[PDB]
């Protein structure tokens, strides 16, 4: 129908000039196929292959969490080891990866003869309670780190006596506790320990000997860069928290200089960022700077360490009669029975779990962003110059979403004034970037904005995100 | 001068199993996990979805026998709804539904074949398109050569898909056999409830995606040797086994990977492969890619046949029914299909068309099932095989309607845009299907073009 019949077509399509045409077309198609294959293989070969992952351990993937006073964490009258197992959900809300419990051994005073690191103080709990806590944490994938300090209720933390016996007993305690299943250890105030470097090296060697998934934390109170670097002259896998970033912060350039000098001197290794070893953020900063530092500590190439109550801006001096070394957590308006009515609904965890304009919500968002992207996990860090009082830096791993942080430590507004031509072309910032979040309410999110006319409000931080260039 | 049966029941079972198993459970198990309830609840959802699909099968198992004509979902509604709706269906079908399907499957094949050369870094975009086009062209050439080879190719690739799924099941069971709690006891931890917008319901229109393709065998009917018993037997063999395979695969994934790990991943199959097998893990991705290969073949083996149906009625140009006299393969239809797929390759992103894919196919199925009972009422005396009652389909029909609801939830504007294509296709019908009155010049040109094409590629008409 509407075409040549079968017999006529088979009679007419046998002459030369039509079989040759079909053969030529077949040859052309089949050669074009091989040409496309060759093009595909050339495209595949001519491309950078990839960058291999650095095989991170468990403590590279998130922020730690310290607890200096177990009894005061959930209020008086309920301080016990088994009490913690009812709180991990809240901790699981913060998506932390560690839990640095306070010292729970038997130590009444500077007495040494009968101060043991192997017996749990009955005031806290029992060995079975500790085992249950560890099992529940393992089910929740929250690693537990146990503190060890011969004196935590006295004045001097090392008995002010010959350190051989305490070194031997803590060495025995390390191997005794590693059987139970602890995932690390922490020692504080090591600056008061004679011949610290040899002891730290031996302890690190012993701890790494049991497994490759164990951690050792060392804490000092000094802030001298040379002093900090001295303790690392024989150890490179130690995490040393110290008051290096404290006693300053008034000018943005000073903090930038401190961070850059520390990274240059340490040789770009894994370090831990914290404003102190056993104190909260409010003990060194005004109430208007917590958001700025909380944004700062989540985007540094390291493992942030926070003390308990630093996600709701707890203040020791805001409530009279509360010791500054152990503030009471504010779970509700009744969390402080003494002088009731002195706590508002804004300082309570339950009062901040639903308000996006609060520290806790920002804390949760930052923690979620830190433990998810590869650039914030093992990305490369590059800081470039900007205007005075500013701190701007970039994180970029290989080919993933690049992050750009801009911070205004100054008290007055100013322009951005960012400078290019000092980063590799693979890390050059684009003209327009998105805005993942801002610590100052009054701005929109998800809107790609230009970087040429960017202005910063006093004490404001920006977390722009842009894709591969 | 007409194509022969050259299909047995085993080939039909292989075709349906292969076309059901596409990317499916290999790429998107995370959805139901993070869209409704808890891990354990997800184990229920898939099963429920399977029952749904099974019910739908038991409709086409009878309707297909009712009107023994090729071109499923087109010739069946050709009778009830008249001429214009059938042509509209066929036109939008060929224009969007097929090329999207072939291109998506081919692109998935290319990506999961090229993955072992770019484990963490993303695969280059240029290479994937070229590999997909090469696969499509090679499969078109193979189908055009002889259907007999394509039958064994489809059989072998369906067997390979089943073997890969069985290996996945075996590894998932062995990683439990060593002794571990594997967090299976905690269930319904964050189940919540069905929200006002819909929480448990929200997972069904994503779970049903892997269960699609249960009517491709009805496209190439009347090419089967004694379809009367073979087609229902093929359906009954195919559906329960694939449903149980999917639910067991979901169990295997849940027993080896935590919720957080699954949420923080894109390709669950790659994680499962490199987790419990380590070196030489390339077996897991490559097989997946190989699977997609067979899938593409199946699509072609249906698509061209549908076109061969259309020109029989007159809705299509007379050339798109031509047959090579010595090789039965319908060459012009295959060339048309591959050309359409390659033209569809020129896009700007993925998933831009799949959004209304469910809307289109579900509305077509719903209209077909509605027409079934009206046809039965208007003609209650027929030689149908089971004389089954309309008890089962009616409920199914209502469920179909529910889908349109969700369809007009996410992108109603995209649906409105999609309607414009069929609205512009109405003039396509009016141009040549009905307005037979044409000037002599146009008829002469059409005849000259047709005879030129027949001279170029040796094809003789069908009788
Ligand atoms: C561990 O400390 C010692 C002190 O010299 C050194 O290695 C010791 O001796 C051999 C050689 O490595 C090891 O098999 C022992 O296990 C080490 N003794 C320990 C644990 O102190 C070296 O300084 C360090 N090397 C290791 C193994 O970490
Ligand atoms: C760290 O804390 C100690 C105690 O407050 C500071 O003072 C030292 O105290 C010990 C006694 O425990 C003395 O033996 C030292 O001589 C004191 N140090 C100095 C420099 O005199 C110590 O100064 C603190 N560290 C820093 C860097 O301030
Ligand atoms: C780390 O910074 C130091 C300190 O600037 C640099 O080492 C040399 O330091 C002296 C004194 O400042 C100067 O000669 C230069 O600043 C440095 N020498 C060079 C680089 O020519 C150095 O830039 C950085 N790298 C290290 C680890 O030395
Ligand atoms: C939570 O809300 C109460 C009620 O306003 C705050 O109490 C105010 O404290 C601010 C400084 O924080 C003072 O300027 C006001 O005089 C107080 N107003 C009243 C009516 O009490 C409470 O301080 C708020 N929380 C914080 C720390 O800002
Ligand atoms: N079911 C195919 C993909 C697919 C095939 C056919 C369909 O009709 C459909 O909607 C979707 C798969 O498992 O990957």
């Amino acid at each position: 129908f509407t075409g040549l019949s079968k017999e006529e077509l088979l009679k007419v399509a046998g002459s030369p000039g039509w079989v040759r045409t079909r053969w030529a077309l077949l040859l052309l198609f089949w050669l074009g196929w091989l040409g496309m294959l060759a093009g595909a293989v050339v495209i595949i070969v001519r491309a950078p292959r990839c960058r291999e992952l650095p095989a991170q351990k468990w403590w590279h993937t998130g922020a730690l969490y310290r607890i200096g006073d177990l009894q005061a964490f959930q209020g008086h009258g309920a301080g016990n080891l088994a009490g913690l197992k009812g709180r991990l959900d809240y901790l699981s809300s913060l998506k932390v990866k560690g839990l640095v419990l306070g010292p729970i051994h038997k130590n009444q005073k500077d007495d040494v003869a009968q101060t043991d690191l192997l017996q749990i103080d009955p005031n806290f709990g029992s060995k079975e309670d500790f085992d249950s806590l560890l099992q529940s944490a393992k089910k929740k994938s929250i690693r537990v780190i146990l503190d060890l300090t011969p004196n935590y209720r006295g004045e001097n933390s090392w008995f002010s006596t010959q350190v051989d016996t305490v070194a031997t007993k803590v060495k025995d305690a390390l191997e005794f506790w590693l059987q139970a299943g602890v995932d690390g250890f922490q020692v504080r105030d090591i600056e008061n320990l004679k011949d610290a470097s040899s002891f730290l090296a031996e302890w690190q060697n012993i701890t790494k000997g049991f497994s490759e998934d164990r951690l050792l934390i060392a804490g000092t109170n000094s802030s001298d860069l040379q002093q900090i670097l001295s303790l690392l002259e024989s150890n490179k896998d130690l995490l040393l928290t110290s008051s290096y970033l404290s006693d300053s912060g008034s000018t943005g350039e000073h903090t930038k200089s401190l961070v850059t000098q520390y990274l240059n001197a340490t040789g770009n290794r894994w370090c831990s960022w914290s404003l102190s070893q056993a104190r909260l953020l409010t003990s060194f900063l005004p109430a208007q700077l917590l958001r700025l530092y909380q944004l700062m500590l989540f985007t540094l190439p390291g493992t942030p360490v926070f003390s308990y109550g630093d996600e709701i801006g707890l203040d020791a001096a805001a409530l009279p009669g509360q010791p500054m070394e152990a503030p009471v957590m504010l779970w509700d308006e009744s969390s402080f029975p003494d002088i009731p009515g002195a706590v508002s609904a804004n300082m309570t965890v339950k009062g901040q779990s639903e308000d996006p304009g609060s520290l806790l919500s920002l804390f949760r968002r930052l923690s979620d962003q830190r433990s998810k992207e590869r650039s914030l996990l093992h990305g490369d860090f590059h800081a470039f110059s900007a205007g005075p009082g500013l701190f701007s830096y970039i994180r970029h791993w290989d080919q993933n979403e690049r992050f750009l942080v801009v911070l205004n430590f100054g008290d007055v507004g100013l322009s951005a004034g960012l400078q290019a031509s000092d980063l590799p072309a693979s890390a050059s910032l684009p003209a327009k970037a998105d805005l993942l979040l801002s610590t100052q309410p009054g701005r929109e999110e998800g809107s790609p904005l230009e970087l040429e006319r960017l202005k910063l409000e006093p004490h404001e931080g920006l977390l722009l995100r842009f894709p591969y260039a | 001068v007409t194509l022969q049966r050259n299909i047995t029941l085993l080939n039909g079972v292989a075709i349906i199993v292969g076309t059901i198993i596409g990317s499916g459970i290999f790429v998107t198990p995370t959805g139901v996990l993070k869209e409704a309830g808890s891990p354990g609840l997800a184990l229920v959802v898939w099963a429920a979805c399977g029952v749904f699909s099974i019910v739908g099968a038991l409709c086409y198992a009878e309707l297909g026998t009712t009107i023994s004509k090729s071109g499923g979902d087109y010739a069946y509604m050709l009778e009830v709804y008249g001429s214009l709706p059938a042509f509209l269906k066929l036109w939008i079908e060929l224009l969007i539904i097929r090329p999207s399907s072939q291109y998506i499957v081919a692109l998935v094949f290319a990506t999961y074949l090229l993955k072992p050369l770019f484990p963490t870094c993303p695969v280059p975009e240029e290479a994937a398109k070229l590999v997909a086009c090469l696969c499509v062209l090679l499969l078109t050439a193979v189908n055009c050569y002889s259907v007999k080879a394509a039958t064994r190719v489809q059989d072998a690739f369906a067997a390979a898909k089943l073997l890969a799924l069985a290996l996945i099941i075996l590894l998932g069971f062995v990683q439990i056999g060593k002794g571990d709690v594997s967090n299976l006891d905690p269930n319904f931890s964050f189940e919540g409830t069905k929200l006002d917008v819909g929480n448990i319901v929200l997972a069904l229109y994503s779970g049903l995606f892997a269960y699609g393709g249960w009517n491709y065998l009805n496209f190439v009917t009347e090419e089967m040797i004694n379809p009367y018993r073979n087609l229902p037997l093929a359906i009954i063999i195919s559906l329960p086994i694939v449903t149980l395979v999917y639910v067991l695969t979901n169990l295997a994934y849940f027993t080896t990977l935590s919720t957080e790990q699954m949420l923080s991943s894109e390709a669950v199959a790659v994680d499962f492969g490199n987790y419990h097998l380590g070196v030489m893990s390339w077996i897991i991705p490559v097989f997946v890619g190989l699977s997609c290969f067979g899938s593409v073949n199946g699509s072609l083996f249906t698509s061209s046949r549908l076109f061969f149906v259309g020109s029989r009625e007159g809705h299509l140009p007379s050339i798109l029914s031509m047959i090579h006299p010595q090789l039965l393969t319908p060459v012009p239809s295959l060339v048309f299909t591959c050309v359409m797929t390659l033209l569809y390759a020129f896009s700007k992103d993925i998933f831009s068309v799949i959004n209304f894919f469910s809307f289109f196919n579900w509305l077509c199925v719903a209209l077909a099932i509605i027409g079934m009972i009206w046809l039965r009422h208007r003609k209650p005396e027929l030689e149908r095989p089971i004389k089954v009652n309309l008890a089962l389909p009616v409920f199914f029909i209502l469920a179909c309607l529910f889908l349109i609801a969700v369809s007009f939830w996410k992108t109603p504007v995209e649906c409105g845009i999609g309607f414009t294509i069929i609205l512009s296709g109405l003039p396509v019908y009016f141009f040549g299907v009905w307005w037979k009155n044409k000037p002599k010049w146009l008829l002469q040109g059409i005849f000259s073009t047709t005879v030129l094409c027949q001279k170029l590629m040796q094809v003789v008409p069908q009788e």
